[PDB]
RNA sequence: UGAGUGCAGGGUUCUAGAUCUGAUACAAGUCGUAACAAGGCAGCUGUAGGAGAACCUGUAGCUGGAUCA
RNA sequence: CAUGAGUAACUGGAGGUCAAGGCUGGUGCCAGCAUCCGCGGUAAUACCAGCUCCAGGAGUGUCUAUGAUGAUUGCUGCGAUUAAAAGGUCCGUAGUCGAAGAACAGUACUUGUUUGUAAUGUGGCUUAUCGAGAGCCGAAUAGAACGAGAAGAGUUCAGAGUAAGGAGCGAAGGAGGGCUAGAUUAUUGAGCAGCGAGAGGUGAAAUUUGAUGACCUGCUUAGGAGUAACAGAGGCGAAAGCGCUAGUCAAGAACGAAUCCGAUGAUCAAGGACGUAGGCUGGAGGAUCGAAGACGAUUAGAGACCGUAGUAGUUCCAGCAGUAAACGAUGCCUACGCUGUUGUGGUUAUGAGCACGGCAGAAGAGAAAUCUAGUAGGGCUUUGGGGAGAGUACGCGCGCAA
């Protein structure tokens, strides 16, 4: 079986370059929901419904225009604070604009609340 | 979102396969047939994996086969569940 | 072998793959102590026992003059090359010469002659450039 | 996919949504709980049982009156078989090649599906004696 | 580099097929691969149905044909010239060719 | 507690050897011409015989074929 | 501080890479030069010298190890249709990897406080004319002690039941396999009858066979192989492979649906089972075809190609062996993905679906040809690293040998 927080990027990500605004997502865990949650926050997805079919789980989400790309990173790596900037410099873009997500004792946070939490955690994915 | 992904239209719930839509659908249902003659009842389910005789007269009312079971030619329903 | 806990087969098979490099193989498989310049030694001292040519590879047409030496340090012996225009004749039999390599990875042949793989570099203690351009003169 | 063979098989039936007490019936829960332990006790299997209740009585799936399912119903009262169902069907399939075979030596096709077979029993056997549902010694009655 | 996307055969969702012999040099040819002909031919040849006519006992008569299936090998089609070479455009065309007699 | 030294064996690394047999380089020597064009018997892979030498012949396979028909 | 004075550059280069001369004289594939590419056969900006330039400069050339060059060792980050490269097919242990829902616990995980570094190195300041130097300051790695947080990972539960798996039910489909009993022709061989001179074979012919009656046409028989046409970009099987008709014996795939159990699963060193043909050990048999061997022709020569003939093999039972251009030259699970058309088997609100295919474009991709090759840090195994020598030597394991 593939990995569920595989699944929802390469979903997205094709849906997108087809132009597509609209997509279903047909297996959904725990922290596949505080991952969109998380690209909502940011603004990067706008609308989210969640189907519970008993059947494993389902998501219907709206996209934005500011979305260019998104990825998992498998397996998930351990970090120190000291090291969460070299996996950002590798991943994004710009200095600017972009997010990396990590998970920590404190849920799901990026990169620069990293440094105002004062904690490393574990490398989940990015988006930009 | 959009209407046609979220809330689709009867005709598009006809046309997919039982397990590829957003809720999945029951095909099977029960039914109460009455025999020609007697005018007794019998509970049936609809895809019977046996063959089923009328009480009393024992007259065969349902025919199993490799899809929707068939009733008898004089024989008439209701669906019940 | 991609596993968080996965780094003791990806180890082992990361090693089992550089034998394929013919630079590790070497160092760790070959014999590379066979030669009288090498991991060795820079030069190596030797007698010269007989004066020698031979022809260019094609398409070049020469003879180029060579030396064959006893090298001390190992008892085999060796053929070399005598680098100067006029270099042949600052030479006798049983002079002393110091020899040198050629310049490639490993010990390869350069240029146009064929299977020599050493070059003289001083005669009886002196430069055989100074020689051969009369700026000394032999120790007599 | 399929295990022993590359099939890519999908036909399968749907669970309900909601279960709910089956109203339409026309006998009591004390009616169907007493088919339910005469079936057993005459020796069908228990996917059988399911298949008569649907059938002849008119339940689906057989749970919505009972709050309980099949096999548990069978341990309270005490019917429990001595091999679970499914490995037992495991070692029938495999005494019939053993017979055919006995007397239709040539047969490299056979040969080919009885050491399939005889794979899968010792992957479910392992199954089961590690849930403390067979003897840590038991062996196939070949 | 690989000329054919069918690799020159009719066979796919098989292992093997059977073999056929050659008309005229009696090779082993596989028979998804061979080269087939067919052929319609009188009995009786154009230039004698007039004596036919005249010849024959009955009222009316019809002539008896012959019927046949030809196969060949890829040599052979090749130099009977019942193919020929064809451009990298043309190679891809595919038609009925007309029964002999 | 034991150095030294007898006598048999092993384990390693080097080296000699009548004679035989590989490989590589041979400006251009001798005999043919097997491959590359339908290369003058279409070529190639497995296996088995045979033969101055390339190679030839039977049997099953492949197109990377001279045919997407 | 005071006296004299007027001394003080070389190494490597100048055809391209690579900064800087088609300058003048010698030499004529010589003598030499050249890391690489290349110069010289009498008109050499490349040899040997003169003269002018260039580069670094109290320094500059060469040889040898190593780091970089190098994404040519690839964790980050390469490749495997055709360039080097997916095991012939399955089973399988160690190993690596493993649903949803509701809860629980703190050893990894992350972090605080405290320990843990003289020199070196790092961030600084101060004094020797300056600059290395010297002197003083601050923080620090890995490792350990005690607390804290609980997302991910982990453990459990069942009024939960995967487009995860296994067991089972119903109607049906197929050259899938083993066994028993039958079949229409055909090719050879014998018997007998009719006839009375040639048959065969080739591009053209000769070996060869015929008055002991060939060839061709009848009737009888004896054997051992095979299943034509229908027959296909059709079907079935793990692959190798499977085509006449009845009867019989096991198991499997797919489809329909409100059946049962509940994590039983993916991939796989070692270990085990199958594997066209040709080959080998023993038995049965022997029609056709035919390696070896023998002739006839053709040629300078044919030992070959062609023709006549002929043996082992080619068939069956019981085994050994273990290789193929065993190829769609494209590993196995699991995803996300545009349209039109045509098949095969079930089911159908007759609108369509599910499994297994073929074909034609598109968009992307790629060195192209083209697309089993689109998108991607999903999991696991095999495997390549410029040509040659070489899939060869020595040792070892299997095999009767090969
Ligand atoms: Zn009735
Ligand atoms: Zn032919």
């Amino acid at each position: 079986m593939m990995d569920k927080l595989a699944n929802l990027c390469i979903t997205i990500n094709n849906a997108n370059r087809a132009q597509k605004r609209s997509v279903v997502i047909r297996r959904i865990s725990k922290v596949c929901r505080l991952f969109l949650e998380s690209m909502q926050k940011h603004g990067y997805i706008t609308d989210i419904v969640y189907i519970d079919d008993h059947r494993e789980g389902k998501a219907v989400v709206g996209l934005s225009g500011r979305l260019n790309r998104c990825g998992a990173i498998c397996p998930r790596y351990d970090v120190e604070l000291k090291d969460v900037e070299r996996y950002r410099a590798n991943l994004l873009p710009s200095r600017g604009f972009g997010h990396l997500i990590v998970t920590s004792s404190k849920g799901l946070i990026d990169h620069r609340e990293c440094i105002q939490h004062n904690t490393g955690g574990k490398i989940l994915g990015y988006f930009y | 979102i959009a209407k046609n992904l979220l809330y689709p239209t009867v005709e598009e719930i006809k046309k997919n396969n039982k397990r590829k839509q957003l809720f999945q659908e029951v095909k099977g249902y029960f039914m109460e047939v009455k025999c020609a003659g007697c005018a007794t009842l019998n509970v049936c389910y609809s895809h019977s994996q046996k063959t089923i005789s009328c009480k009393g007269c024992s007259m065969v009312i349902l025919r199993s086969t490799g899809g929707k079971a068939k009733i008898s030619n004089e024989c008439s329903y209701m669906v019940i569940s | 072998m991609y596993g968080l806990l996965a780094a003791r087969n990806l180890k082992k098979n990361r090693h089992k793959r550089r034998y394929a490099d013919k630079d590790f193989a070497k160092k760790a498989r070959g014999d590379i102590y066979q030669n009288a310049v090498g991991y060795s030694a820079p030069h190596a001292k030797g007698i010269v026992t007989e004066k020698l040519g031979v022809e260019a590879k094609q398409p070049n047409s020469a003879i180029r003059k060579c030396v064959r030496v006893h090298i001390v340090r190992l008892n085999k012996k060796v053929i070399a090359y005598v680098p100067h225009d006029g270099g042949l004749n600052q030479i006798e039999i049983n002079d002393e010469v110091i020899v040198e390599g050629l310049g490639k990875k490993g010990c390869r042949s350069k240029g146009d002659i064929p299977g020599v793989r050493f070059r003289v570099c001083k005669v009886q203690k002196v430069s055989l450039k100074a020689l051969v351009t009369k700026k000394k003169e032999r120790p007599a | 996919a399929r295990m022993y063979s590359n099939g890519k098989g999908q036909s399968k039936s749907v669970t309900p949504y909601n279960l709910t007490y089956p109203t339409y019936i026309k006998h009591s829960k004390e009616e169907i709980v007493d088919v339910i332990l005469n079936l057993a006790r005459k020796g069908t299997p228990p996917s059988q049982i399911g298949n008569i209740l649907r059938d002849n009585y008119g339940v689906g799936k057989s749970f919505a009156v009972t709050k309980t399912k099949i096999l548990t119903l069978l341990k309270i009262a005490g019917l429990k078989p001595v091999i679970p169902e499914d490995l037992n069907n495991i070692v029938k399939k495999c005494v019939n090649i053993k017979a055919h075979l006995a007397k239709y030596t040539n047969d490299k096709s056979s040969k080919y599906q009885l050491i399939q077979m005889q794979s899968c029993l010792y992957r479910v056997a392992r199954y089961y004696k590690s849930k403390n549902e067979l003897p840590a010694g038991w062996k196939p009655p070949f | 580099t690989k000329k054919r996307s069918n690799n020159g055969r009719s066979k796919k969702n098989r292992g093997h097929t059977r073999c056929v012999r050659c008309e005229h040099c009696s090779a082993m040819v596989p028979n998804d691969k061979a080269i087939k002909k067919f052929v319609v031919r009188s009995v009786i040849d154009a230039a004698s149905l007039d004596d036919l006519k005249i010849a024959t006992i009955y009222e009316e008569y019809e002539v008896p044909k012959s019927y046949y299936k030809l196969n060949y090998c890829v040599s052979c089609a090749v130099h009977i010239k019942l193919v020929r070479v064809r451009s990298r455009w043309e190679r891809k065309i595919r038609k009925e060719q007309r029964v002999s007699a």
